[PDB]
């Protein structure tokens, strides 16, 4: 049996979608969600951590000269100075005046420690959900787990289930994400080309096993100084350790919609993003052949109490005549409220649980093909706040039914009574004329 | 084989795939004092924007 | 210095690149483009292979009978059967012949090769372009390997080139591709579930290692005959191989613009679309100044002959001037024509080859900030097919020359006068009043 159904995308609200099908009792099913991740695609810019400074030792000379042969490595810059007098611990160096000569140079690596404690660059691109259902109906209740929009069309006990295809694909996502040890940033990172150095990304390589990171770090060397031994170096501070403070805003807070975000991989799951549309072809096994589910008549329901609650405000009870004994499903033909419970052991007697909105809980309650009306003025409550969602999320301010507008349908009224029969009393004097 | 303009690559056989495209090949005479040359501007791109002439 | 510029995207086509900085010698520089790689980024869903009906050997016995257990595995297909007294290789078997009672089993597990040959249904998108170009300024010979995404540009020679982003995001291919040993196909498969036996997607996995599997391949079991001990089963034959046979299209014999499809990685090459732009921040370096540049004085050109062709088939030779000799520069001032080198040696008079696709061009002539006009009639070659593309990217028809334009010209019409004198003559009947 092929018949759909639109679902929404919230944790934990009982849907319920009722099936009218011939030859058989009446069916229902409900199904709720937990985990819907919307697990995004991803892609690789570059990644960044700090260095050190791999500097050698110093080379002097006694009235003899050097220059800068080059190597290939990052950040190799040299120079030579003259005019040195370097003492030692013994004292004096050597016996030449004033034509002796140094030789330093500095080249930089990304330094080892960073091979656990890195960030990373990303591109990213659109998003795919993973719902998790219950199905919850005569059978035994099993759990099934889907991609929403792969039309992947899971199946349980004999029924083919597809979902989705999901709308817009919304998602907390800009499409510069970078990635920290268990966060994720939104930011505006340098494209691959550091045109300032201390800065986020001064440092760069293409994976963690390139054997060429970029370096702008902006590193000039210096002279030495008067009498000692030393090599002076003057470059800046680390962008990366001095990045790790200005975070301050992580996208674990300004989230929409609450997506809990998670790393390994980034996921952002339990969103109240929209909705679902789903189908199913119910296997015809299932239902009961209505020779054998009792056919209940002579039936009329009353309430007992009403509530603008969350969790399960009003209560009706029901009276009916039984004919055999049985069980029969239950379901309400509008949105106005939904129903704690499934079925009923449908012997005389019958509590049910529902959630009205704000006015009027206006019903048509169905037993086993068996419609009745039901009215109800509330009583509106009286906490403030709670500590759980709502349960009553058809959200519907409006009724007519005898308390509402009540006094607007009275006070329409008057104007045309009074024009129509003063044109036709008019008419007395000017239609002899 | 149709060669317009933008060329043609055929692969026959186990060789490697070979192409062949068309420079502009249209003959009148494209300038006379008797001109009769609105025909070699007819030549490129036929059956458009002579209408305009 | 900065400047943007734009290039056409395809092989072959020498660009030319005349930045006009006024206070020094000017320059023009030179890129050609050898690779364009369109990596679009693959997200697989399901493998397929041919599999193997694997059939224990079948349980027997007379004088009793048995039942089975149905374990968790792909497709447990299993029945007994009442009455099966067989032969055998001498006499017989059981003497129970109205107990003699077989059961037998078989199901359905990947074959042996499955691990070497597949399809991959492959839900690629948001393709990616690089390029492997070769810039060459005035001391610079040297290639060059960038992508095209607005973001990655470092360096040559110590100047900086940036690349992209694209004009248009189009894709040869489509959403939901497929692939094989060399091979795509742009098709359409089974949603994973929907695996009606015979066509492709019968059965497959999420990997190749997901220790469960769909299936739905008809298979069923009958009853054997008398006397001989086997095990009849029909189902339809593995369609894999069916549709290896039938594959009837691959994308290196369709896929548009000729840009010719690779795999491992899915790549697709020489996509002959749209334009480049680029931006370049070129050092002083490369410049040389004015003061030591080439003087030239009293500038003309000429022409000796054109030749209408594909290859650069118009030899010009240029008279100018001389004062004082140098290292000098050459360039056409419009789309209509381009020129073959980059420079001159200049003594006394030059030759140069110029490139057109109209039969009438008035490239003016760009030399070392002296310009002057040359024009030049042309006339068609005798060929008609050739096996290189064109080097003549300004494909611009209409040049006005005053050669064929000038009977245009001549279509004057001073009737506009003799119109005049019709209102004239108006006014000297209208002076009469
Ligand atoms: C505390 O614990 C965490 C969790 O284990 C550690 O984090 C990881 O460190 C390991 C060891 O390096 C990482 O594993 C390596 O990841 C490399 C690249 O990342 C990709 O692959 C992983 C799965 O492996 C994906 O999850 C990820 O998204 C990327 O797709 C792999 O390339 C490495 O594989 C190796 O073998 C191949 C083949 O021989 C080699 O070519 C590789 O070079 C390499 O040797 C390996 O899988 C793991 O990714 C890290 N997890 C993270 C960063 O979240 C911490 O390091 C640890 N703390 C400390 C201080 O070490
Ligand atoms: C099918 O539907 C029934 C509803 O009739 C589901 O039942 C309720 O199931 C949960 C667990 O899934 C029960 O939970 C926990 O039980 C422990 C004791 O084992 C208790 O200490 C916890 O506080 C909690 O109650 C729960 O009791 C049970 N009943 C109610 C009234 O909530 C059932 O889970 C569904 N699925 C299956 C497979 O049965
Ligand atoms: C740029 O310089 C290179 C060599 O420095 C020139 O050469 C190519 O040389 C390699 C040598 O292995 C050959 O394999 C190629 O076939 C050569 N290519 C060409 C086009 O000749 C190159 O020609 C120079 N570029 C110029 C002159 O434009």
């Amino acid at each position: 049996y092929e018949h759909t159904a639109v679902i929404p995308n919230q944790v934990g609200f009982p849907y319920k979608a009722h099936v009218a099908r011939e030859g058989y009792s009446p069916l229902t099913l409900q199904m709720q969600v937990v985990e819907t991740s919307l697990e995004p695609t991803l892609n690789l810019e570059y990644i960044t951590c700090d260095y050190k400074t791999k500097v050698p030792s110093p080379y002097v000379k006694c009235c003899g000269t050097a220059e800068c042969r080059t190597q290939d490595k990052p950040e190799y810059k040299c120079a030579v100075f003259t005019g040195v007098y370097p003492f030692m611990w013994g004292g004096a160096y050597c016996f030449c005046d004033s034509e002796n000569t140094q030789m330093s140079e500095a080249y930089v690596e990304r330094a080892d420690v960073c091979k656990h404690d890195y960030a990373a660059a990303y591109r990213a691109h659109t998003a795919s959900l993973r719902a998790k259902i219950k199905v919850t109906y005569g059978t035994v209740n099993q759990t099934v787990e889907a991609y929403v929009n792969g039309d992947h069309a899971v199946t349980i006990a004999g029924t083919k289930f597809i979902f989705g295809p999901v709308s817009t694909a919304w998602t907390p996502f800009d499409t510069k994400i970078v990635v920290y040890k268990g966060e994720v940033y939104n930011q505006d990172f340098p494209p691959y080309g550091a045109g300032q150095p201390g800065r986020f990304g001064d440092i760069q390589s293409r994976t963690l096993d390139s054997k060429d990171l970029y370096a702008n770090t902006g590193l000039k060397l210096a002279r030495p100084a008067a009498g000692n031994i030393h090599v002076p170096y003057t470059q800046t501070p680390s962008g990366f350790k001095t990045w790790q403070k200005d975070r301050d805003s992580p996208l674990n807070a300004k989230a929409p919609f609450g997506c809990t975000i998670q790393t390994n991989p980034v996921r952002a799951m339990n969103c109240a993003v929209g909705n679902i549309p789903v189908s199913m072809d119910i296997a015809d096994s299932a239902f009961t052949r209505l020779t054998d589910a009792p056919i209940i008549s002579e039936l009329l329901c009353t309430v007992s109490t009403c509530t603008h609650s969350s969790d399960f405000g009003g209560v009706a009870v029901l009276s009916y005549k039984v004919e055999k004994a049985g069980r029969c499903d239950v379901h309400s033909h509008s949105n106005v409220a939904v129903l704690q419970e499934v079925s009923i052991e449908a012997e005389g007697r019958s509590v049910i649980h529902f959630s009205t909105a704000s006015a009027a809980p206006s019903f048509i309650v169905s037993v086993c093909s068996s419609r009745a009306t039901c009215t109800a003025k509330c009583e509106p409550p009286k906490d403030h706040v709670v500590t759980y969602p709502a349960n009553h999320n058809g959200i519907t301010l409006p009724d007519l039914s005898s308390t509402a507008m009540t006094w607007a349908q009275h006070l329409a009224g008057g104007v045309g009574l009074l024009i129509a029969l003063a044109v036709l009393i008019l008419v007395i004097v000017t239609c002899i004329t | 084989i149709p060669v317009p303009v933008e060329g043609v690559e055929y692969r026959w056989g186990n060789h490697k795939p070979q192409r062949l495209w068309s420079q502009l090949t249209t003959e009148g005479r494209a300038h006379g004092w008797p001109h009769e040359i609105i025909e070699y501007y007819y030549g490129l791109h036929p059956t458009t924007t002579i209408v305009v002439v």
